[PDB]
RNA sequence: UUUAAUCAAAGUUAUUAUUAAAUAAUAUUGAUUUUGGAUGAAUUUAAUUUUUAAUUAUAUUUUUGAAUUUUAAUUUUAUUAUUUUGAUUUAAUAUUUUUAAAAUAUUAUAUAUUUUAGAUUUAAAUUUGUUGUUUUAUAUUU
RNA sequence: AGUUUAAUGUUUAAAUAUUUAACUAGUGAUGGCACAGUUGUUCUAUAUGUACCUAUAAAAAAUAGUAAAAUUAUUUUAAUUAAAUUAAUAAAUAAUUAUUAAACUAAUUUUAUAUUAAUAUUAUGAAAAAUUUUUUUUUUUUUUAAUUUUU
RNA sequence: UAGAUGUUUAAUGUUAAUUAAUUUAUUAUUUUAAUAUUUAAUAUUUGUUUAUACAAAAGUAACUUUUUUUGAAUAUAAAGAAUUAUUAUUAUAAAUAUUAUUUUAAAAAUAUAAAAAUAAAUUAUAACAAUCUAAAUAAAUAAUAAAUUAAAAUAAAAAUUUUAAAAAAAAUUAAAAAAUUAAAAUAGGGCAAGUCCUACUCUCCUUU
RNA sequence: AUUGAAAUAAUAAAAGG
């Protein structure tokens, strides 16, 4: 097969009437009041490409799929669990005290799908995760030299990370900018 | 060709609205500092078989390469040459099938 | 090993404590009222202000 | 052969048409001596 | 051979978290329980829900002073024939009928008697003379023990009872026809 | 999605969508019996099975979904239907000139025609409701749809159609006379009626221009 | 089976194609209380005969002088045999201009031998595999795979399998140990009994059916393809692709028989579409083969006979692939003239006595008769 | 489309070949033939063959004639096929298709009058060792008959003339 | 804010190709750049044996201990083979693949069909005094 | 600090490593050159000859004629199940199961009964004494169904 | 329900004579070569500090513009155990360069290594001390039919017992031990034949 | 009649305890 010669104009449809090789139009069974009636199968096509892209950027989200962050996804699923249901406001902060680097992955993209939801006309306040999830990704693999003249393939494994951040009005925040009693005592100097 | 063709996004599912690949070059900064400090990679600057040996490209990758330059081919102009700079020429088939419009260079 | 283990049982090892107080827990955060960015109570910053108050 | 490989890159050997055995092998002369087939087809 | 592996594999749908992933291990499974089924049904399902309901009717027997060990020697010895599963039936929905049967087989009523054999009637043998306008004796009564046992059956206004009102009348339909 | 645009979009899955018939079953499969004959189409037996196929579509159970149901969208969707399956090239001859285009443009004007009823057929039902909330902003292309369409503007859709049409047009003019009477709309903010004037005057001038041509 | 019970016929008609079942008075596209594969009324497949074919009048031809026309006799006599049709069958030979020139009587012996599908099919099953490309059927064998010849590794003490020089059907680069080759095949035999045989039950068929026309000649008056394609639009030889085409075995005229085409005809008669053009005899070479015990090791193509029928010849795949059968009337002597000593040895002895009393046996050499054309 | 396993039938392909020893035999060529009986001598080993030759060892010369029935020659003069008005030889026989060229083998024929009683018609025959009473029949007949033995080549010289 | 804890993964991915294999009787001093280089022996592969030469039968016969059949028409065409039709026809056809989707039964332990119970050798081969031998299989697709 | 041995190592830093254990004192030797597999060296161990002396490399067939292991196709339409055995001048059949075919009569209910031929198939293994429990391996779904009493 | 007394596949299936809904009956348990698991929350990795000589063969992943000679031509860095790994590859010349890689805040077994007693350096010592976490990052290995289990008792089969049966009441998780489970019808005596062995008088085809 | 022998100390394969 071969789109490029096997199918040259997709909006077409070659037939054999009269053992000629005609190419008349393509349409599709588009519904109606209970009868299917035959539309331009161009047209048909262009407003799906644009009814549902018209569809999804009128829908307060940021869908933001980074591909290939450097780290296996056994390991990447288990430091997204947290963060499930977590707001972006409380997301990058429990990313940015926690060791492991499924997490200052995350943070890094949670911060690239932060700004460019901004240009998307989404308030950086109410943004709250919505979904988070884990692919397995392309994977590497180096030789591991063993004793005996064995030898074996560390694998370096990769994943993606698919995220989209939701927005929801009416997301209040538990308080934390509440300073602790003892570093109170900043009385003393003040 | 049995069902509709749309925006690889829509339909297929997985619908983004901003896909970034990390194994780009203007992402070098942001991967080669994301792994730890512990995770050493040699071979930064020398490899170890030697490079400098002629070798042939994958499959796929001539297949790719074979369909963007075919004129390379031994005589892939045409036979006669019948079409010159200011010949009256319409189209017959493909993109918009019937248009007249004079050739400026060939 | 005497066999290969069913899914059931690879999140067997999810169900204790020792895996929940490892991977699954939320540190108790606030922001430093000088340093500005979160902290835990106990550790501290650098600068000699967040260094001689303990904030 | 699955489609070209060292295996088929190359050329070992080829093989032709196989010959045929003496028509009549099986009626071995140490039978031709010891019996004699005889009564009607059947 | 042939392995069903067609049909029981849309079977994998509804097994827990091994056999439903894994093509072949499913398969082996699959095939285990509708192997066990069909060998549970065929073999050990009867003799098991066969005596969940000769336990239903007892227990409701139980109640009225009486027991399985009596009632199935005298649900047959009435000539009752209701099926060990009917007998559930009525002690659940109906639950007069079923004690209305149990006061029966327990009353002193006479069972009905064992159904009589083929007995010839005297008209078999009474000699029939060189006759040939009128029927044979046999046919005359026979054909009453007929249309009699015709009229007994339903309520069929036959036509409002047009039909000969009497019986003797009825043998006589084939004198409607003639001129 | 199963069964495609259950209220909503246009697209569905009849007779394109086939039967795979090499895949484990997922769903509504009660009894293992339903492997030789599934019984689908048997309506319990069905949404067993319709329901856990494709998401009947949600968003994910508490995402944000479309709100597609507004005349705030209907009526600017439909404006980049016809403003697409005809061009204004096609707009302007027709609008303009009496002359015939072409075959090929007449049939891209026929391509449309039966366009406009397929996006009505599925997203009419949606129309009647918000157009209690709708806007006059958005009443207002209701006629100015069907002429990029090309058709004279005035169960079946063509019921429907009219009833409607009919219920749109009153409340067009009850605003054009609530407009001339019109009360403090913003007493703050924007006080003074600036853009006001033009806007309305113009929608008073475009709305009886298309009257004479339905 | 019967899975898929829903999901088949989306539950609406189509927009004006669909039309549902009126009732038992009217009639549909197709309906016809027979099982046929290839529905054809007399205007898709219009046969070229004066009646319709029937199971009233044994053929659609005439049977009977027709008085308005010439009639013309075979050029050898007709004496019937065992599965001759025993009726005359006179059949109006045409014209170049479309028209119906004189009438002739048909040969019973080759045009009215009673078709058997026993019989057919040998000429079918015969083509079907000799119509048939060998050499591409070649696939390695064990012994051609240029692979180490030790073991690949030490049987025992390795963690493997039993396997020595992997070069096996098992493996993604073995061949199959007795491969395809082309030799290995078979050309199947075929004598002259059951070719001519079954050939002349073949053009029976072609008549019974009605698909059978006589022409006097078959001459382009131009060696282009345009008299050929304008030949068949007065004559009316649909040939289009896809509708059903004619077969033209070609002798030249009554007068000028020519066992090779015309030269106006040959070189017009080349047209992508249904037509066909083959050699104006049913019977064919006898059967040999030389390397018959594979005594030349060295030969390549099937086993069998070395002397294979040519593809131009009248088979059975293109006596149906082409549904009209366009004879010439030089073709038609020359069958009469080859199948003539064929019909007359096939004559049980009593009958085959009378023969040189009715003028069958008047030998050209011998000067009892001027000789024939 | 099946597999004849020796003692146990067509069996399906795919089926159970648990019992198909046997049969994995036979189809590798090999063969045991009956040889567990060591016990029981066979006549092979104990038949004494006369003949160093054998008992009917065609050695070159041998006279050994293909019989010609001469039942099957008075149906084809009947028949049409030869002419009683002449000599009737092998090269008539053999174009008159009477006999095919499979048949004639040096020496060419012999002339065996079997379950045949008598001939009509005189008849005049060259045939190689005709039977005694087949010579007494044509000879009875007013026809006759003569004994062409010849060579080879004799006999090539005169079915290709 | 409460979640008692649990419980699920079904059925789709771009953008680029004309290569292999057999077949064909019309070439041929070795495939991978400029010898010696002193003007000379470097650069030598020859010899009557089934050999890049490849054989139309079933008889007879050597010890029947396995062996096996003769010009076909004599320079006549079974010949060692490719080309200004993607050479021709047949047969075969693939990754870089990089793609990826949802809260029903349980909640004091016996295994799917949701009336809640009941029901259980993993297969194949192997073992014909061991049916119950002591091998094999992680799974997926080819 | 060069010489015949013992623990750790156990895919080990090594496809033999570190320490333990048994004697000889370079005016005669680290390779120059040299040897080669139906056989070299040979201080004669059937030790060693490039990380398996079955040396390595290449081409090939007799090589499970061997309790070898595999041998791709559901819904069917005929049966049996341990039986056979004589080495060797003129005595009716080996037996099994299998494939393919064949014929009803002195010979009873108006019962019942798988006999014959052709071909395919011969290895499923007892040693003593004594002597002249039972029918099950295999079921189309609904019902129906006769073998139970403690010391 | 349903042909029948049960082991040699059904097909014009978008007519390989078709062209818009074929929704194609299609898959070999194991010997194949690719991927995916499970071992794996893992084993092993972890770079804050030492004492400098030259040749050749050895490589050439490799670059060079910058001073080779007063010789014309030629050439001036790099390994080998598979490695950037247990390592001064040392034929030679040598003697005061700080001349530039080693994580970790716990506990046991082990592993190295260590004050005191039944004239020498020794003991054994399985005794203090001393070194070897965890988490974070990175990740392999052999192994894998699956279980619905698996505590514990207790009888039943040429049998050796994997199961099944009665009777019980057996909870997660991490860690550490190895009691049980996953690695040969064998070891020792007493006999008899056989191959190995020696020896020739008589045996066979040796060739030299 | 047609090679004849040797605890041939060890191996192998059997039985027997």
């Amino acid at each position: 097969w071969l789109t490029k010669s096997n199918l040259p104009d997709v909006n077409r449809w070659e037939k054999v009437v009269n053992s000629q090789r005609v190419t008349e139009d393509r349409w599709a069974l588009v519904e109606e009041d209970g009868v299917m009636y035959q539309v331009n199968w161009k047209m048909y096509c262009e407003r799906l490409e644009t009814e549902l892209q018209k569809a999804q950027d009128q829908l307060p989200q940021y869908s933001f799929m980074m591909k290939a962050v450097p780290s296996a996804w056994k390991k990447l699923d288990i430091e997204l669990s947290v963060l499930r249901g977590l707001s972006v406001r409380e997301a990058m902060a429990q990313c940015k005290l926690s060791p492991r680097k499924g997490h200052m992955a995350v943070f890094r993209a949670l911060e690239v799908a932060q700004q460019g939801a901004e240009g998307k006309g989404l308030d950086k306040e109410h943004l709250r995760i919505a979904y988070i999830t884990c692919m397995p990704g392309p994977t590497d693999k180096q030789v591991d030299i063993r004793s005996r003249g064995y030898y074996a393939w560390k694998t370096k494994k990769s994943s993606h990370l698919l995220l989209t951040l939701a927005e929801d009005p009416e997301m209040v925040l538990p308080d934390r900018t509440a300073i602790p009693y003892a570093s109170l005592m900043t009385m003393k100097r003040a | 060709l049995r069902l509709p063709k749309v925006k690889p996004g829509l339909l297929k599912g997985i619908y983004t609205d901003e896909k970034i690949d990390l194994r780009d070059r203007e992402r070098l900064e942001l991967v080669e500092s994301i792994r730890h400090p512990k995770e050493r990679d040699f071979y930064q600057d020398h490899t170890y078989h030697n490079q400098w040996i002629a070798r042939d490209l994958e499959s796929h990758q001539k297949i790719q390469i074979a369909g963007r330059y075919p004129y390379f081919s031994p005589d892939y102009e045409i036979k006669p040459w019948i079409w010159y700079p200011g010949d009256t020429v319409e189209v017959v088939s493909g993109e918009g099938a019937g248009q007249r419009g004079a050739i400026i260079a060939v | 090993p005497k066999r290969k283990k069913n899914p059931m049982q690879l999140r067997r090892k999810t169900y204790g404590l020792h895996f929940k107080e490892r991977y699954l827990k939320l540190e108790e955060w606030y922001f430093c009222p000088l340093c500005a960015e979160p902290k835990k109570q106990g550790e501290w910053c650098r600068r000699e202000d967040c260094r001689q108050i303990k904030p | 052969p699955k489609a070209g490989c060292e295996e088929i890159t190359r050329q070992g050997r080829r093989v032709v048409l196989k010959p045929q055995e003496y028509f009549a092998q099986h009626r071995m002369q140490v039978w031709q001596m010891r019996f004699k087939e005889m009564g009607p087809p059947f | 051979y042939y392995r069903a592996t067609a049909e029981l594999d849309r079977l994998r749908g509804m097994l827990r978290g091994r056999a439903r992933l894994e093509r072949k291990v499913g398969l082996k499974r699959i095939t285990f329980l509708m192997r066990t089924q069909t060998r549970y049904r065929v073999e050990q399902k009867a003799h098991w829900e066969r005596a969940i309901v000769r336990k239903n009717v007892d227990s409701a027997a139980h109640e009225h002073g009486s027991g399985w060990q009596h009632l199935r020697n005298d649900l047959a010895r009435q000539n009752l024939m209701l099926l060990p599963r009917t007998q559930q039936q009525l002690a659940q929905y109906e639950p007069l009928a079923f004690r209305a049967v149990m006061e029966l087989c327990a009353s002193r009523v006479a069972p009905p008697p064992p159904p009589m054999t083929a007995q010839v009637p005297e008209e078999a043998y009474a000699t029939r003379p060189e006759d040939p306008k009128v029927a044979h004796p046999a046919a005359r009564r026979q054909l009453e023990e007929c249309v009699e046992r015709m009229l007994c059956t339903g309520r069929s206004d036959v036509l409002q009872r047009e039909g000969p009102r009497t019986t003797q009348a009825w043998m006589d339909a084939w004198k409607e026809y003639d001129l | 999605c199963i069964s495609g645009g259950g209220r909503g979009d246009l697209f569905t899955r009849h007779a394109s969508a086939f039967k795979p018939p090499a895949f484990g079953v997922l769903r509504g499969l009660t009894h293992s019996s339903q492997t030789t004959h599934p019984q689908t189409g048997q309506l319990r037996a069905r949404k067993l099975i319709q329901h856990a196929m494709h998401d009947r579509t949600l968003s994910g159970s508490g995402h944000h979904r479309t709100a597609v149901a507004t005349w705030s969208y209907l009526l600017p969707s439909l404006r980049q239907n016809v403003e697409q399956a005809v061009p204004d090239t096609l707009y302007e001859k027709l609008l303009t000139d009496e002359v015939p285009l072409t075959p090929a443009e007449s049939r891209q004007l026929a391509d449309a025609h039966r366009l406009l009823r397929f996006e009505l057929q599925k997203r009419i039902g949606l129309l009647e409701d918000s157009l209690a909330d709708a806007a006059l902003p958005y009443l207002l292309q209701w006629p100015a749809l069907f002429q990029r369409a090309w058709l004279r503007l005035p169960g079946a859709l063509v019921p429907r159609l009219a009833q409607l049409t009919r219920h749109v047009i009153r409340c067009v003019e009850e605003d054009l006379g609530r407009l001339e009477h019109g009360s403090e709309p913003r007493e703050d903010g924007a006080p003074r009626s600036r853009r006001q004037v033009t806007l309305e005057a113009a929608w008073r001038a475009q709305w009886a221009s298309l009257l004479s041509w339905h | 089976y019967d899975s898929r019970s829903s999901g088949v016929h989306d539950v609406a008609p189509r927009d004006g194609v669909d039309f549902m079942y009126e009732g038992p008075q009217q009639v549909l596209p197709g309906a016809h209380p027979l099982p046929l594969f290839h529905p054809d009324n007399s205007v898709t497949r219009p046969p070229v005969s004066p009646y319709l074919p029937s199971p009233q009048r044994p053929h659609p031809y005439f049977t009977t002088e027709l008085p308005e026309l010439p009639h013309f006799q075979t050029t050898r006599p007709i004496v019937y045999t065992v599965g001759t049709m025993k009726q005359r069958i006179v059949a109006p030979v045409f014209d170049l201009a479309n028209n119906v020139t004189h009438t002739r009587e048909l040969d019973p012996f080759i045009f009215g031998f009673y078709p058997e599908t026993e019989e057919m099919a040998k000429n079918l099953s015969y083509w079907l595999v000799r119509c048939q490309n060998f050499s591409s059927k070649w696939d390695y064998e064990n012994r051609e795979i240029w692979r180490k010849a030790k073991k690949n590794w030490p049987n025992t003490g390795m963690g493997m399998a039993r396997v020595g020089d992997r070069k096996n059907h098992a493996h993604p680069w073995g061949a199959h140990s007795k491969p395809v080759k082309p030799w290995n095949l078979l050309m199947p035999t075929m004598d002259v009994k059951t070719w001519s045989k079954s050939n002349r039950m073949l053009v029976t068929l072609k008549m019974l059916q009605g698909k059978l026309q006589i022409v006097e000649r078959l001459t382009l008056p131009e060696p282009t393809q345009e008299a050929y394609l304008q030949l068949c639009r007065t004559m009316g030889w649909d040939v289009r692709h896809k509708g059903g085409g004619a077969l033209f075995m070609d002798g030249g005229s009554r007068l000028t028989p020519s066992s090779e085409y015309d030269r106006a005809f040959f070189f017009g008669s080349f047209f992508n579409g249904r037509n066909k053009l083959v050699r104006p005899t049913l019977l064919c070479d006898e059967p040999y083969d030389y390397n018959r015990t594979s005594s030349k090791a060295r030969t390549k193509g099937p086993k069998g006979q070395k002397n294979p029928i040519p593809i131009n010849r009248f088979n059975a795949y293109d006596a149906l692939t082409h549904d009209t059968l366009i004879i010439t009337e030089g073709a038609l002597l020359q069958l009469e003239d080859e199948m003539y000593t064929h019909k007359l040895a096939m004559l049980p002895p009593h009958i085959r006595a009378q023969l040189p009393e009715r003028g069958f046996l008047d030998s050209e050499v011998l000067g009892d008769v001027p000789p024939a054309l | 489309s099946g597999h004849n396993v020796i003692k146990m039938g067509w069996m399906k392909i795919g089926g159970s070949w648990k019992y198909s020893r046997s049969y994995n035999d036979a189809r590798r060529g090999f063969a045991k033939g009956q040889w567990q009986e060591r016990k029981m001598t066979p006549r092979f080993m104990l038949a004494p063959r006369v003949s160093a030759g054998g008992p009917r060892n065609r050695y070159e010369g041998k006279a050994s004639f293909s019989r010609l029935s001469l039942s099957k020659l008075l149906w084809a003069v009947d028949t049409g096929r030869l002419n009683p008005n002449e000599t009737i030889t092998l090269y008539h026989l053999r174009n008159a298709k009477v006999i095919a060229d499979r048949e004639v083998v040096w020496p060419g024929m012999v002339l065996l009058a079997g379950n045949v009683e008598r001939v009509p018609y005189p008849l005049h025959i060259e045939l190689q060792n005709a039977s005694a009473k087949a010579i007494q029949l044509l000879e009875e007949a007013g026809g006759s008959f003569t004994n062409v033995y010849m060579s080879h080549e004799g006999l090539y010289q005169e079915l290709h003339p």
